[PDB]
């Protein structure tokens, strides 16, 4: 076992799991889900004594809410069995335990509803509504909604009740930023886009509205059920180990077409 | 943000 030395002792035997997922979405103008997947990693940070037999249990459905892995690679320390149990003697400190992909039953934490109105050929009226879709006790953090503007843009007027927004002319986008937002809510932004005149013939190819966010759950639906520690020499049971998990779900590509 | 595994 060349990934863990043999001397290791801690009074405080503790581990931390980070489930880190990036959720990706392409949505049609009329709310259809054109494409969506999650990529995830589980990172373990183990401060455990001796050489212990860890067993990682999740809400895998092949084994309540239960979920569907398309595929995954593991860290060499993992004993490949097909009971679908995850067994290993972990390296010390921090390492990547598994990497995975999911396409089915994904929680899309945000819904984006765009509305666009042409006003002659002098301006565009734009309304965008975002809906948080997740437990109300949970807050999303670091929410950005990026609304692209045409190249013939004289100037931009925006109102929003939540957040701050700026027209960023060099980037050709309005950028709305919200610090915090809770589950099962709505917010909207209105903007009026002043146009320059332009070659009437070439039309605007409206790129998507994209979002960034971070959420404290796994959009795949993954929940950690247990992490079991057995060290058969040393005199500490499983229930002596202090165990922690956190979830950090972040947008990848998360685009809604208008 | 870290919670106990129950």
């Amino acid at each position: 076992i060349g990934w863990r030395r043999e001397g290791i002792k801690y009074r405080r035997n503790e581990l931390f799991l980070d489930v880190l997922e990036s959720v990706n979405l392409l949505m049609s103008p009329q709310g259809q889900v054109l494409s969506a997947h999650v990529s995830g990693r589980v990172v373990m940070k183990s401060y455990l004594s001796g050489m212990p037999e860890c067993k990682f249990g999740m809400n895998d459905k092949i084994v309540k809410q239960s979920i569907a892995i398309d595929d995954c690679t593991f860290h060499q320390c993992v004993r490949l069995s097909k009971e679908r149990s995850i067994s290993f003697i972990p390296p010390d400190g921090e390492f990547e335990l598994m990497r995975y992909r999911t396409t089915k039953d994904i929680i899309l934490p945000f819904r984006v509803i765009p509305l666009v109105r042409e006003v002659g050929r002098t301006k565009l009226e734009v309304k965008v509504v975002i809906k948080s879709n997740f437990k109300p006790s949970l807050l999303a953090q670091k929410i950005e909604v990026r609304i692209p503007t045409p190249l013939n843009t004289s100037g931009v007027q925006v109102i929003c009740m939540k957040g701050k927004a700026k027209y960023k002319a060099s980037e050709n986008a309005i950028v709305w930023k919200i610090k915090r937002m809770a589950g099962m809510k709505e917010s909207q932004i209105s903007a009026e886009i002043e146009l320059l005149p332009t070659n009437d013939k070439k039309k605007w190819a409206r790129p998507p509205i994209s979002m960034n966010f971070e959420v404290p759950f796994a959009p795949s639906g993954l929940k950690v059920r247990y992490l079991k520690v057995f060290e058969p020499k040393l005199n500490y049971s499983d229930h002596d180990v202090i165990k922690w998990v956190r979830y950090i779900g972040r947008s990848g590509i998360y685009e809604t077409r208008c | 943000q870290y919670k106990s595994i129950l």
